[PDB]
């Protein structure tokens, strides 16, 4: 807000305030200009859910169980820039820069730890109408990069762009015509790009201050450690905030 | 000799600043000449932009942003005190500069205490004080 | 990847890749580091040496050092793990 | 075993070679470690490891920098690696020597010996100079 | 008569089985909580992000370890030096992920060991003893506080603190070698001389007493039964063991005084471990050991290798491999 | 989590106060010499 | 270095911080000459 | 060029290192209260 | 199945420490 | 006593399982590769720069 | 003149330290002769003020 | 205990309190001990490295905010466990580093990304490069750098 | 909220009443014997053996 901007740095630190997106006040309309460029879009999710096999009364249909985040306060995106292009039918947004990834890890019932990169990279938003309204609702696809960049070294010392490529303390595996092709999947490290679909919804606007904010819902796919396991579908919900300029 | 450690003066041919040094003094045959105009033009250029960085002060006090006024006078203006002390050559030129500093230190002392008028009052005591500095020398 | 083709075009074959090489690979070409090499590494996927002239923000001098080494520059398939660590891959002398 | 053929270093852009007297190689080491060696220790650059003091890396700069006359040129006027713009404001120099207090007292023969040390050290240690920690 | 005087009379009674004392008021609650959390965290504790890079390192027995590899993992690099109790963690699952129980065990350990040390003083006061057994115990208290407290302070994180385990100890010693060169530091040199000397004078004193025992048994029963407990006769000819060592080296190198002899057994190790534990302390603040790399040169100026250059190439192997993912910049400042 | 936290400050300053008021309880006089 | 009226005594000043160590050794020399009694 | 600094330092330690025991030696000859 | 042996060795070691402290053969004069 | 094979077979099949024990093997690859060039000059180990196991950005 | 007086200031402090603890550790030498020595203290203190005077004049 | 030696052991406990505390002022505090005089602190030279390569790769046209690190975290800018924008690496432990050359780039949230993209002054580049090369890492024979540095520099902080 | 600069880590008001009732609950035990004694009785020892 501007109320957050009143504070100094020593009053914010250690209080968990910089993690939290602003609260926009009031509702009206604002029109995106021709050269309109979005300035301070922050996204913070308030709840997480992982698609699992749930234990109902007699059936095992797939449902979302929620989860507790374990990385502490590092989940919020910030400073996301981008120009707001005006197509004729629908106003669009394409993000350009800003902190658009925040790696985090949630824990399921059972003790399973599921990390996932929460990101909005290469987002193509499209929403009904032209002007931002309390009934406005935009969304679109984003590309999730892999959770580890290819020069990550696993405990044996094997990466996609560096490291070894065989079980380094098992030297008798590469004997014979077959070699170590039985454990081939854990040697080949494949950088993976998946898709994610976010759906935002503006409901409170200032036009005298040119800042909007509302509730979103985002679904994406968790990580796999370069093909080590099957990734799992992760749903999340929260609130965002943006400065329309 | 090549690996003699305590050859203080018999090694080199040029006289040193001290036996406990490697460098020669600030005398002749040096390549740094402090009378040069590009050193004076560098120090003069930060004095000109300092007034331009100081007129943006009330725009943040008209707004509510106190974090931007505490560091605007330290982000660019860090290089001021190195120059305005160096440009102060004559007698009355020197005791004109501490009028500018004490007026400037109260802008920072009021921004931490979040006093709106005390920034806007002491800002005008600073633009008027750099006006006294630049117009003389 | 165990068996990745075009290892040579990254840094050491003296015919460099565009969309996979580190910015250290353009250091062996006099004139391009850091300014002209900084723009090539920063932007997205290229399909040829002709796409090097499509960079937003080129001078005639920036196109000059590309014109010298356009035989040595060549473009390959972007494998997305090399395309991330193009500014910095954690290699330091 | 500092033979005068080993002390003979290249001096101009054309390629003439002159020899360094034994006080040049001795003051050249003391001044280099005291002034330049905080970041350029052993030929590598700490704050920008791409641009080293290798004889390969000095040669590939857009003005060729291998010469003694080219290195003392760089000290009084440091351009970048492609030589388009000046970085005298951030590299220590003679032109921007009001900010750096370390270079207010340097003569012509003092830079002649520092640049002598940068040029004569790859001839002594062939691979240790600017080879990083692999060749320590 | 009062309730407090009848409680001070019990808590300072030497007639208890174990003397409790006033230091036991904060020895026993501290060390039983360091114990009861250690047994659970060593047996059943989920993996811990130690490098702060969200790569959790398993350290307990239920997650596939043994006595050697299992270890209570230090806290995260993300936390670092911050105090991280259970109530400042928003769940226990968030506590156990980020290296929770390393701070709960260590801080209740160093309070309980510094109270076990003062408890050794207290009973020496109530028994009429001269007091200074607790000064000899200051030497492992100096060394325990050096690797769990002082070294995480100067390095700025408990993640550089020592892992509570057996294989975690040797991860600690080798990484400490590459980054600080402890073997060339003269305070590890002054305590290797403390424990090689300490185990010498232990087995040298223990042999000369057992050599000069007086006949009090038969050849059928044990040698040890010639000492009745609480007797006032001396159980070995001390003149005999003095004349032996007075000929084994020479005459003037032998302590005829048994009090000055039994003092030198307490001096040599304890001074050797005081000095050593202030080697880890001064190397916690990056005042490393000696560095003789590229020290010997010929007249041409080429580097002639020494044994320190071979030792350097062993340090360069551990330096480029410790925390192989945690680094992003060319110098391990931490 | 603010219910556990209350329980710890009870237990700490229970035993810390037994320590503080233990040595204020004429503790030098508790020796085997006299009294 | 020292001011110009004091550059003469630059060798003597270099010895001066060592002199407090020499008082520690002066005690033992005095205990030797007294015969450690 | 005869290295006046080292000549100055080695004499000035030897003056001071011999001015300490000379306080004791002059007392042992005098049989004063050591 | 494997860690069950390690736990039994550890708590079994702490048993004989308990019996050695409290059920010790108390030494007596005369 | 070089390896626990139950630790080594598991860390090969599961590229997420890390102990302190497998951390000591990577410290030993640095000792086996970096010093052995200068350790044994009789054997003439000429290692390239690209086979020596480095970590990230060290 | 400062380099001449400080050189005279050091040579007196050589002469005192050799002689003053010899004058005190002797059972009677300080009581028998201190008015001889008290001049040398008053000369020594007077030199410090003369040097402090000559330093302020010269700067 | 009202005796002679007991008062001496009262002082020796308190002088050790002052002994540790002055030894911990000199490691962390950059206010009573200015970095212009005593050199950069332990925490300060860890942040000056990450800031220098921040400036270095920003000149190569790289978006440093969205620059995904090799671990998946921020290579340059990441987020502290209290929520603030900090420097990334092993320097994430020293995120409390408050220094007069980095506090021009603060905000309420932390390192202001708009102020990093636009307002970096060259005296900060001359300061972070000075405090990288003169980090407080030394040896007893007074050669600087890491424990495996060669013998050329003569510096211990 | 960890890195707040709050006295003794007292975040909430409820934790004070824990601290005051801990020192005082043992203080009142201590005053049951060593309190209500003569505050004007001296000694020229190093150590006092006055009473219980
Ligand atoms: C021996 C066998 C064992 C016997 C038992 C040991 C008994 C003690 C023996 C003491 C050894 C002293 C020998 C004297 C030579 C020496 O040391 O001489 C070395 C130096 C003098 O050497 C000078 O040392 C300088 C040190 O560098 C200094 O100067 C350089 C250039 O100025 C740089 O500025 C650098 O930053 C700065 O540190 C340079 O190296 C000079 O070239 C060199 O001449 O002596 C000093 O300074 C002397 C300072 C003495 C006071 C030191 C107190 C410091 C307290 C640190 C405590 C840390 C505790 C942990 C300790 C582990
Ligand atoms: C009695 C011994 C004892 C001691 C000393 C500690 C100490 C500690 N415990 Mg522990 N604990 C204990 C028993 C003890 N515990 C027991 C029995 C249990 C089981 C219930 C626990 C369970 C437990 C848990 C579960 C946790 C702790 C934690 C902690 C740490 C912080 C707790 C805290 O806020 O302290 C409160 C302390 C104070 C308010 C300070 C009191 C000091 C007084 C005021 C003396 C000071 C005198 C003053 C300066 C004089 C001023 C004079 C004036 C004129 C100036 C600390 C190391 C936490 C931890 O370590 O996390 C990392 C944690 O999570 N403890
Ligand atoms: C010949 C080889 C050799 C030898 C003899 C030593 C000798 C030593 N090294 Mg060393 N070292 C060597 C090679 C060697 N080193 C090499 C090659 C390296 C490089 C890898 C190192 C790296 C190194 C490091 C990094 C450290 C040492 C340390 C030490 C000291 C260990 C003493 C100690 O910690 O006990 C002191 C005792 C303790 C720490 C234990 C305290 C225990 C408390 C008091 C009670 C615990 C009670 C327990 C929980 C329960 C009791 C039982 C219960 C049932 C009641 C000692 C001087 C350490 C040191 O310097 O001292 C700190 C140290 O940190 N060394
Ligand atoms: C071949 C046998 C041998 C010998 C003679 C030594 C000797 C030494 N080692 Mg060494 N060491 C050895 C084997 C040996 N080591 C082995 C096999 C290992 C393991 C692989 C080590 C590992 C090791 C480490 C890790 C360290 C040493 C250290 C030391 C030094 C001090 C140790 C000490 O005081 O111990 C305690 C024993 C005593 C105090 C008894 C006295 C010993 C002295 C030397 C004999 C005195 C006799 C005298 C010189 C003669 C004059 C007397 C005459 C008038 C009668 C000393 C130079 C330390 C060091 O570097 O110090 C510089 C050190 O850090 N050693
Ligand atoms: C004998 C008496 C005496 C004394 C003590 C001094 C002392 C001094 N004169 Mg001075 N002077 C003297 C006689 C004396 N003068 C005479 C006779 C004349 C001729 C009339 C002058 C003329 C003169 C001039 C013209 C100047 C001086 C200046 C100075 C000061 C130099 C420091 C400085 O630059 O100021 C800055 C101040 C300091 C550096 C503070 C230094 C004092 C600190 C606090 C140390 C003291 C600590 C403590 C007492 C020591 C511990 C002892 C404890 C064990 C008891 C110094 C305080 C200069 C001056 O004052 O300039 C400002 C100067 O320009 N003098
Ligand atoms: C040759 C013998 C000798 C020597 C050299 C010293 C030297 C010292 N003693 Mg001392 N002492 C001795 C024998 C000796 N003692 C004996 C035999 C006893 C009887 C047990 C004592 C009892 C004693 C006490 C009780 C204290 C000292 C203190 C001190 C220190 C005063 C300086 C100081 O603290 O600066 C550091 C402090 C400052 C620079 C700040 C200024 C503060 C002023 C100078 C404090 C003065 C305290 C005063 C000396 C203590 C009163 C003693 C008085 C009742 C006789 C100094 C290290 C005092 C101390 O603090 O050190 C442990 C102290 O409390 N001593
Ligand atoms: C081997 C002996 C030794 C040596 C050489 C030093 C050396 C030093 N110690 Mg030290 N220290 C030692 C032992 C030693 N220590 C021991 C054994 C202890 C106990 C553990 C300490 C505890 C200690 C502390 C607690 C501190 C030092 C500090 C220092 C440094 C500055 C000295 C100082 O503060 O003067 C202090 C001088 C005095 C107290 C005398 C009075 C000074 C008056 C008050 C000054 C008034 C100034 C005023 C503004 C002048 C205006 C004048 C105007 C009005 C005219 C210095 C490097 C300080 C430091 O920098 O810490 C890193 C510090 O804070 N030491
Ligand atoms: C003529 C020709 C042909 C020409 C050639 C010339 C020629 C002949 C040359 C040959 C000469 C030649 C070399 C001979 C010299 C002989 C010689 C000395 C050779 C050996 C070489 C050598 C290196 C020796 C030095 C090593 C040495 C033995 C060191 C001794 C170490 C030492 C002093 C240790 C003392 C340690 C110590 C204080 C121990 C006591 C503490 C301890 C707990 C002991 C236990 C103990 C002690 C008691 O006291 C009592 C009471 C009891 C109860 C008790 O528990
Ligand atoms: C000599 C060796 C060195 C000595 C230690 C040096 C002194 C260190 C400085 C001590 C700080 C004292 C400040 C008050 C305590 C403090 O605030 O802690 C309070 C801190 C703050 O506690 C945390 O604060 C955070 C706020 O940022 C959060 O709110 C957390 O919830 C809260 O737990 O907690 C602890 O450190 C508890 C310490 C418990 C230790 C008690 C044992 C002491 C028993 C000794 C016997 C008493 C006799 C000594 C007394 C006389
Ligand atoms: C200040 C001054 C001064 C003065 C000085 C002084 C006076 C000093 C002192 C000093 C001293 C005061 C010295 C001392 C010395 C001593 C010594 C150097 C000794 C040593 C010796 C030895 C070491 C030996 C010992 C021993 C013995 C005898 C026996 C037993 C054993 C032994 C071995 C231990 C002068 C004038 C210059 C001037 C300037 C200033
Ligand atoms: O955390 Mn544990 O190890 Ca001490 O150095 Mn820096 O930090 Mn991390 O790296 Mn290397
Ligand atoms: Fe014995």
């Amino acid at each position: 807000k501007s109320q957050i901007n009143e504070l100094s740095y020593l009053q914010v630190k250690g209080t968990g305030l910089a993690n939290r997106c602003a609260e926009v006040v009031g509702e009206d309309s604002i029109k995106p200009k021709p050269g309109a460029k979005l300035v301070d879009m922050c996204i913070e999710p308030k709840a997480w859910a992982v698609e699992e096999e749930v234990g109902k009364a007699g059936k095992t249909e797939k449902k979302f169980v929620n989860s507790k985040v374990m990385t502490r306060q590092t989940y919020t995106l910030d400073a996301i820039e981008g120009p707001i292009t005006v197509d004729g039918g629908k106003i669009t947004f394409n993000e350009k820069e800003g902190i658009d990834y925040a790696a985090t890890t949630v824990q399921l019932p059972g003790g399973e730890r599921v990390p996932f990169l929460f990101t909005v990279k290469d987002l193509v938003a499209k929403g009904n109408g032209d002007t931002f309204k309390p009934g406005f609702q935009m969304g679109g696809d984003f590309n999730t990069p892999s959770y580890r960049t290819g020069l990550f070294l696993d405990p044996k010392g094997r990466g996609g762009t560096t490291g070894y490529d065989m079980a380094v303390a098992l030297p008798a595996l590469q004997l014979g015509e077959e070699g170590d092709a039985e454990l081939f999947g854990e040697n080949n490290k494949v950088f993976d790009i998946t898709q994610g679909r976010i759906e935002m919804e503006v409901n409170k606007v200032n036009a005298e201050d040119s800042e909007i904010g509302g509730v979103f819902v985002a679904t994406q796919l968790s990580d796999t450690d370069m093909g080590s396991k099957t990734p799992k579908k992760v749903l999340t919900k929260g609130i965002f905030y943006a400065k329309v300029d | 000799s090549y690996s003699e450690g305590a050859a203080y003066g018999t090694d080199q041919a040029d006289k040193l600043y001290s036996p406990y040094s490697v460098y020669s003094p600030e005398g002749e045959k040096s390549l740094y000449k402090p009378d040069n105009a590009e050193y004076l033009a560098r120090k003069k250029a930060v004095l000109a932009e300092t007034k331009n960085r100081l007129q943006k002060i009330p725009a943040y006090v008209d707004k509510k942003e106190w974090f931007n006024v505490k560091d605007e006078l330290t982000r660019y203006m860090y290089e001021t005190r190195g120059a305005v002390r160096s440009l102060s050559s004559s007698v009355t030129q020197k005791e004109k500069a501490e009028v500018f500093f004490r007026a400037l230190e109260d802008t920072y002392g009021a921004a931490t205490l979040k006093k709106g008028d005390a920034v806007k009052a002491s800002n005008d005591k600073a633009i008027a004080a750099l006006d006294a500095f630049t117009a003389t020398l | 990847v165990i068996d990745y083709e075009n290892i040579g075009y990254l840094g050491g074959s003296s015919i460099v890749d565009i969309n996979n090489a580190n910015v250290r690979a353009y250091l062996k070409m006099p004139g391009m580091y850091p300014t002209v090499a900084g723009k090539i590494v920063s932007h997205g996927p290229y399909s040829g040496v002709a796409d090097l002239y499509k960079i937003p923000g080129l001078s005639s001098a920036e196109a000059d050092v590309i014109k010298k080494y356009e035989s040595r520059l060549t473009a390959k398939t972007p494998s997305p793990d090399y395309v991330i660590d193009r500014i910095n891959n954690g290699l330091y002398r | 075993d500092l033979d005068e053929a080993t002390r003979t270093v290249v001096v101009d852009n054309a390629g003439n070679t002159t020899v360094l007297t034994p006080e040049q190689v001795k003051r050249g080491k003391r001044l280099f470690n005291a002034t330049c060696g905080a970041c350029h220790v052993g030929g590598i650059t700490k704050t920008n490891p791409n641009v080293g003091l290798d004889p390969e890396a000095l040669s590939l700069a857009t003005p060729r920098r291998d010469n003694i006359s080219a290195l003392v040129d760089y000290i009084k006027n440091p351009t970048t690696y492609d030589g388009l713009e000046s970085i005298a404001e951030v590299h220590p120099s003679i032109k921007s020597a009001d900010i750096y207090p370390r270079m207010r007292s340097l003569t012509d023969e003092d830079l002649y010996s520092i640049a002598g040390h940068i040029m004569l050290s790859p001839k002594i240690a062939s691979e240790k100079w600017g080879g990083g920690k692999i060749y320590y | 008569v009062s309730l407090w005087e009848r409680f001070c009379a019990w808590i300072t009674s030497t007639e208890n089985r174990l003397y409790i004392g006033w230091f036991g008021c904060l020895m026993f609650p501290t060390l039983l909580t360091a114990t009861s959390c250690f047994i659970i965290a060593f047996i059943a504790a989920p993996p811990v992000d130690i490098d702060g890079i969200r790569e959790p390192v398993a350290g307990s027995l239920l997650y596939g370890n043994n006595i050697i590899s299992g270890a209570v993992v230090p806290s995260s690099n993300a936390i670092g030096m911050h105090f991280y109790p259970i109530w400042e963690a928003a769940s226990i699952d968030e506590w156990l992920y980020n290296g929770g129980p390393y701070q709960l065990i260590v801080l209740h350990f160093l309070l309980g060991v510094s109270a076990y040390m003062g408890r050794e003083w207290e009973l020496s006061y109530r028994l009429g003893m001269r007091p200074w057994i607790f000064v000899a115990f200051s030497a492992p208290v100096a060394a325990a506080s050096a690797v769990f407290l002082v070294y995480p302070i100067g390095q700025g994180s408990f993640s550089d603190g020592m892992p509570l385990g057996i294989s975690g100890t040797f991860n600690f010693m080798l990484v400490f070698q590459a980054e600080h060169n402890i073997l060339m530091h003269p305070f590890h040199m002054a305590g290797v001389a403390g424990v090689f000397g300490g185990s010498l004078f232990s087995a040298m004193h223990g042999s000369l007493v057992t050599s000069s025992l007086i006949r009090e048994t038969t050849e059928n029963e044990s040698t040890n039964y010639g000492y009745k407990f609480g007797q006032e006769e001396e159980t070995y000819n001390i003149v005999a063991a003095h004349g032996y060592f007075g000929r084994l080296i020479f005459q003037y190198a032998s302590f005829n005084n048994s009090r000055a002899l039994h003092f030198f057994l307490a001096l040599w190790p304890v001074v050797g471990i005081w000095i050593t534990s202030m080697g880890i302390s001064t190397m916690a603040f990056n005042l490393n050991g000696f560095n003789f790399n590229q020290s010997v040169v010929d007249s041409q100026g080429r580097v002639i290798n020494t044994w320190a250059d071979i030792l350097n190439r062993a340090n360069l192997g551990i330096e480029v491999m410790h925390e192989r993912n945690a680094h992003n910049f060319p110098l391990d400042l931490a | 989590m603010l219910t556990l936290k209350i329980l710890v400050y009870t237990t700490v300053i229970f035993f810390v106060s037994l320590f503080i008021f233990g040595f204020l309880s004429s503790d030098p006089s508790r020796n085997p010499n006299r009294k | 270095r020292l001011p110009e009226a004091y550059v003469v005594f630059s060798p003597i000043v270099d010895v001066l911080p060592i002199i407090p160590v020499f008082f520690l050794l002066l005690a033992f020399v005095w205990q030797a000459a007294i015969g450690f009694r | 060029m005869i290295n006046w600094q080292v000549i100055g330092q080695l004499m000035s330690t030897a003056v001071i290192m011999l001015a300490g025991p000379a306080v004791i030696v002059l007392l042992a000859l005098k049989k004063g209260n050591l | 199945m494997e860690a069950l042996v390690y736990t039994f060795l550890l708590i079994g070691t702490l048993m004989v420490i308990f019996f050695a402290v409290f059920f010790r053969e108390t030494p007596r004069i005369l | 006593a070089y390896d626990f094979v139950s630790q080594e077979l598991r860390a090969a099949e599961d590229p997420e399982f890390e102990t302190f024990y497998t951390k000591n093997h990577l410290l030993d690859e640095g000792i086996r590769a970096w010093m052995a060039a200068q350790d044994q000059p009789h054997e003439n180990f000429v290692f390239p720069e690209e086979v020596l196991p480095r970590g990230n950005a060290l | 003149m400062i380099t001449l007086l400080v050189a005279l200031l050091v040579l007196i402090s050589l002469g005192l330290v050799v002689t003053v603890p010899v004058a005190l550790a002797t059972p009677g030498e300080w009581e028998i002769a201190k008015g001889k020595f008290n001049r040398f203290f008053q000369i020594w203190v007077f030199l410090v003020i003369v040097i402090a005077a000559a330093d302020g004049i010269s700067s | 205990v009202w005796s002679g030696e007991a008062y001496l052991s009262y002082s020796l406990a308190a002088i050790s309190l002052m002994g540790f505390t002055a030894a911990l002022y000199s490691w962390y505090n950059n206010t009573a001990y200015p970095s212009e005089l005593y050199g950069p602190t332990g925490p300060e030279a860890s942040q000056a490295q990450a800031f220098t390569f921040l400036v270095r790769d920003q000149r190569l046209g790289a978006n440093v905010s969205s620059a995904q690190g090799p671990t998946g975290l921020g290579k340059y800018l990441m987020r502290s466990p209290s929520g603030e924008i900090i420097f990334g690496g092993e320097t994430m432990r020293f995120w409390d580093l408050r220094a007069p050359w980095v506090e021009p780039l603060r905000g309420p949230n932390g390192l202001d990304i708009n102020k990093i993209k636009n307002d970096i002054q060259p005296w900060q580049e001359r300061r972070a490069a000075e405090y990288m090369t003169h980090a407080p890492l030394g040896s007893l024979n007074s050669v600087g750098g890491v424990a495996t540095e060669i013998n050329s520099v003569n510096y211990v902080s | 909220t960890e890195g707040t600069n709050e006295w003794f880590g007292v975040d909430d008001l409820r934790l004070l009443a824990v601290l005051f009732l801990g020192h005082w609950a043992i203080l009142s035990l201590w005053l049951g014997s060593y309190g209500d004694s003569n505050e004007d009785e001296d000694f020229f020892g190093e150590i006092d053996y006055s009473a219980r």
